[PDB]
């Protein structure tokens, strides 16, 4: 599973 | 009656990649370890604490603001740990909640003011009135109100829980748009 | 449920009784094309299950417990499921800080068998009792069908209850001395236990939790079910779904403006079968349906618009453009304009206008599916 | 054959069980919770239009028989519980509801008194129902109620409430919390009933004879000096939390003397029996004087007995009595069932004699072929 740290460091690199 | 507008300020939520909309003034805590399914809102000022034990939560749940969701403590025989928390799809939390339940089934509606004691169990398509304490190892059937201090089974839902609970949450869902930055 | 007010819009239900109930709460008889209300439908008892511990409990052992679980308790000083707690057992409440200990209960050995409810003190009278009137009620039975014959052409003795010639006094222990209330219990917690109703807090013994049962619904006009659960208590499939929001298209209201005598109010017409047709012409006519709640009017100005539904074009969708009438039309949804004569009374504004739509009875079915259906329903805005 | 069930309504609360039980099943307050009002509606309401009182008794019954008794209704006989010279429009009504909807078999519209007569096994006594609305005596001689003899007084426990509440708001001392630590009388216009019920059940009591004649003597104080019995401690009921009424000592002991006191008409709980029994058939008085049943809400008040013996035999020493219940010899009866549910226990009884009960029992074919429910008025 993706866990939310994961996400959150996604969202970070997005912006 | 439709789910009204509810705006909010871009700057101050994440969106993901799974979908899931949550609010930089949460307090999330352990976040390597809590787990978000998609299209999850989380609002200002919930406190997620994962720090503790696995807090898992479905799809299109909706956790509103100064929640917070703490997993509970048992004390079994063997010893002392922390028992991971399950939430299932399409759970609506009304604000100012406190949540200590071991389960949270699906298509459940938590009142708003609302706290539910240690190790609780809720099974799927059950609602909690506002203002109401469910003690520790209270275990609410399927298709029941739980209101009162503490929380007694006063009546029953609508025999169309499953369908009106998952289009109101999908609804809120759709209806949680940002603001429009002029 | 309550998170969309479904209170708003009520449908009304025909029938001998003229009900008006949100569409949630109606049932959709798919025999007889009238949809029925919670109230006209008859009810019956599908299966017994404890809701503290999950456990289905067939009738007869339901009837042999008196409609109690065998293992849980309910607190006597709040309804709240009694929890064993090891120290060798003993009951201790969650809520309040109630324990076995203080009506004074043993420790039992085994966790759940060992508590047990204490013996009716006058069960053995009641028994010598009925079997006494059991016997003259066989006398007085074979007298009556001896006299029914001729219009068509050991024992057992109970010593009499003896009138007591000094009922004992009150104490004098009553006067002069401050009442703990913490000791006496209130009235409900006094009548949870009817058989030997106990004054003194520390003598009151806690009960089984009480049992729950499924509702199975059953139309009155035929005798066919409208709902049926299924046998696990926390199973959430249903064995027949009838209800009325599966096949009656929902009305919901979007837009609501002020009601300072004009307005224009959108709202939607979901459907929900996979193809049907809406066509809300009707504005109940004059004096039809007792539209007793009334207080407004909306021109309702209608033309047909046929809808889908699907679990995921021009002239489906382009062609009938409908700016004045059709504002937004999305999957299974259509949203429709309707101008109210708000502030007609003195507040609390509410309009009653009739919807028809089509639907697949399915009866062998062209002919069911030419029929059309109407029903009445009573929005409420906000004022 | 399936057991039949037993209903026994009343206006502060409803026994509801099965036949051939030791005791009922389950003992409610007579309301129903509807949406949006915040106190519940009374479902036995007299004097109002029977459509109300239709939807009324539909939502309580099906409470009863899908909350407390776990069965179909339509599978078992009834035996309703209903007191004798009920209001008629009530009783057609409850049948009405009975049959139509709910489709029962047969209901039994049995007297409470007569029921409460056959928990003893005797056939005969003088049965003083003390009812939340009004105190009724009957004689019962040899299974005949003997109607011609009946007696009421509206001394239940309605008046008890009306007289406890007026007595705290006169004597009213609540220490309200908020900067109101002393007594601030009459802080809330009218108090719940749920309170003043919790209250008379709890705190109030009745007094001996003695003591409660001369708490009514002293009421009155003509040219007295403290001839009032001491009386007990005051006690300090909590209300809403935060507030505290001081209940007085005197209000315990004095509110319920309203059952017993005379006022100038010799009509109170105690001569009610007397005034029933001086009227029955000359042979019947003895054998009803010396059995005597109390059964209702009102008779479990702590003392009630002792209080209501001691004064029957006071009463009967006035001229009054004296010349025909002189020389009596008055002795309580004591079912085996609390007096709550002695009627109740007596329908159970009844309930389990299947063989009689379908003769005895309307049934719905008969209902719906008249409409007419048998009364003991003139057909
Ligand atoms: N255990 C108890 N101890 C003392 N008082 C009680 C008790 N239970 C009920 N009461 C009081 O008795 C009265 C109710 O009496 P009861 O239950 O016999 O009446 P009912 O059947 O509801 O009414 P009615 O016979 O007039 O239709 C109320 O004042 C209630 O407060
Ligand atoms: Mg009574
Ligand atoms: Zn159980
Ligand atoms: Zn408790
Ligand atoms: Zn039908």
């Amino acid at each position: 599973s993706t866990s939310l740290l994961s996400e959150i460091e996604q969202s970070m690199e997005a912006e | 009656m439709e789910l009204g507008e509810l705006l909010y300020n871009k700057s101050e939520y994440i969106e993901t990649a799974s979908g899931n909309k949550v609010s930089r003034q949460s307090v999330l805590c352990g976040s390597q370890n809590i787990v978000l399914n998609g299209k999850t809102i989380v609002m200002n000022d919930c406190i997620i604490r994962g720090d503790l034990a696995n807090v898992r939560v479905g799809r299109h749940c909706v956790v509103k603001s100064r929640s917070v969701i703490r997993p509970p403590f048992k004390k079994f025989s063997k010893g002392v740990a922390f028992f991971p928390l399950h939430i299932g799809d399409h759970v609506f939390i009304e604000e100012d909640c406190v949540v200590n339940a071991a389960q949270i089934g699906s298509y459940v509606h938590v009142g708003k003011n609302c706290v539910i004691g240690r190790r609780c169990v809720l099974k799927d398509c059950c609602k909690i009135l506002d203002n109401t304490v469910l003690p520790p190892e209270t275990v609410v059937p399927p298709f029941t109100v739980f209101s009162g201090c503490p929380g007694l089974f006063s009546g029953e839902l609508p025999e169309c829980t499953q369908e009106l609970m998952i289009d109101v949450t999908k609804s809120y869902y759709q209806k949680f748009l940002p603001l429009t930055q002029v | 449920a309550s998170l969309l007010q479904s209170e708003r819009v009520l449908y009304l239900v025909q029938g001998e009784k003229k009900v008006r109930a949100p569409l949630s709460q109606l049932y959709f008889c798919r025999y007889c094309s009238e949809l029925r209300s919670l109230e006209c439908v008859s009810h019956e008892v599908d299966s017994h299950y404890c809701p503290s511990c999950l456990e289905n409990m067939p009738s007869a052992e339901a009837k042999l417990k008196k409609n109690r679980c065998a293992n849980c308790f309910d607190c006597p000083g709040c309804m709240h499921t009694l929890s064993t707690r090891a120290t060798a057992y003993y009951l201790a409440c969650g809520f309040c800080r109630w324990t076995s200990r203080d009506v004074g209960m043993a420790d039992k050995s085994v966790a759940s068998g060992g508590w047990q409810e204490p013996d009716h003190p006058h069960t053995q009278r009641m028994n010598k009792l009925i079997e006494y009137y059991q016997q003259l009620a066989q006398k007085e039975k074979v007298e009556r069908d001896r006299k029914k014959l001729a219009r068509r052409r050991k024992e057992i003795k109970i010593e009499p209850a003896q009138a007591v010639d000094e009922v004992e006094p009150l104490p004098e222990d009553y006067y002069t001395r401050p009442v703990n209330l913490t000791e006496v219990t209130t009235l409900q917690q006094r009548l949870l236990q009817p058989d030997f109703q106990p004054i003194c807090a520390s003598q009151l013994y806690p009960r089984h939790k009480h049992l729950l049962i499924k509702r199975s619904l059953r139309c009155r006009q035929c005798e066919h079910n409208l709902s049926k659960p299924e046998f696990n208590p926390t199973s959430i499939k249903f064995k027949i779904q009838l209800v009325a929001v599966n096949y009656i298209p929902e009305v919901r209201i979007m837009s609501i403006p002020n009601l300072r005598y004009m307005k224009e109010s959108q709202v939607l017409l979901t459907l929900t079968n996979p193809v049907e047709n809406l066509t809300h012409v009707t504005l109940l006519e004059c004096e039809e349906g007792d539209p007793d709640d009334t207080n407004s009017t909306a021109k309702v100005s209608v033309p047909p618009t046929e809808l889908v539904l699907a679990g995921k074009l021009a002239e489906p969708q382009d062609f009938p453009d409908d700016p004045d009438v059709v504002a937004f039309r999305k999957a299974n949804k259509v949203g429709v304009f309707i101008k109210v004569t708000p502030q007609r009374e003195e507040g609390d504004v509410t309009v009653c206008f009739k919807l028809k739509h089509d639907f697949k009875n399915l009866a062998a079915d062209p002919g069911a599916e030419v029929s059309w259906l109407t029903q009445h329903v009573e929005l409420s805005l906000g004022p | 054959e399936k057991t039949a069930v037993v209903i026994d309504l009343g206006e502060a609360f409803t026994k509801c069980g099965f036949a051939g039980e030791t005791g009922p099943r389950c003992i409610i307050p007579s309301v129903i919770k509807k949406a949006g009002m915040p106190k519940p509606i009374k479902v036995v309401q007299y004097n109002i239009n029977t459509e109300e009182l239709y939807s009324y008794l539909k939502e309580f019954i099906h409470i009863l028989y899908f909350r407390h008794l776990l069965v179909n209704p339509r599978d078992r006989r009834v035996v309703v519980i209903e007191s004798v010279l009920c209001p008629s429009h009530f009783r057609e009504t409850l049948t009405r509801v009975l049959f139509k909807y709910f489709e029962v078999p047969s209901v039994l519209l049995a007297p409470s008194h007569l029921m409460a007569l056959l928990t003893l096994g005797i056939n005969s006594a003088m049965v003083l129902d003390c009812g939340y609305r009004e105190s009724l005596v009957l004689p019962i001689y040899e299974g005949i109620p003997v109607l011609n003899c009946w007696g009421a007084l509206p001394l239940g426990g309605k008046a008890l409430h009306k007289e406890l509440e007026t007595q705290l708001l006169e004597q009213c001392t609540v220490d309200t919390g908020a900067a109101k630590e002393q007594s601030l009388p009459s802080v809330m216009g009218s108090i719940p009933e749920g309170v003043l019920e919790d209250i008379k059940v709890r705190t109030c009591f009745v007094s001996d004879l003695t003591r409660g004649l001369k708490i009514q003597a002293a009421k009155f104080n003509i040219d007295g000096n403290t001839e009032r019995p001491s009386p007990p401690p005051n006690v300090d009921y909590p209300l809403d939390g935060e507030k505290i009424l001081h209940v007085l000592g005197s209000i315990r002991d004095s509110v319920v003397e309203i059952l017993f006191e005379q006022d100038n008409e010799e009509k109170s709980v105690a001569t009610l029996i007397l005034d029933s029994l001086m009227q029955c058939p000359i042979d019947t008085r003895k054998q009803l004087a010396e059995n005597l049943v109390i059964i209702g809400g009102t008779s479990m008040l702590p003392g009630f007995l002792h209080r209501l013996l001691a004064e029957i035999r006071y009463l009967v020493e006035k001229p009054k009595y004296k010349k025909t219940l002189g020389t009596k010899t008055f002795r309580i009866h004591t079912p085996p069932a609390k007096a709550n549910c002695v009627a109740w226990l007596g329908g159970a009884i009844f309930g389990a004699l299947q063989d009689i009960l379908g003769s005895r029992s309307v049934s719905k074919e008969y209902y719906n072929q008249t409409g007419r429910i048998p009364d003991w008025c003139s057909l």
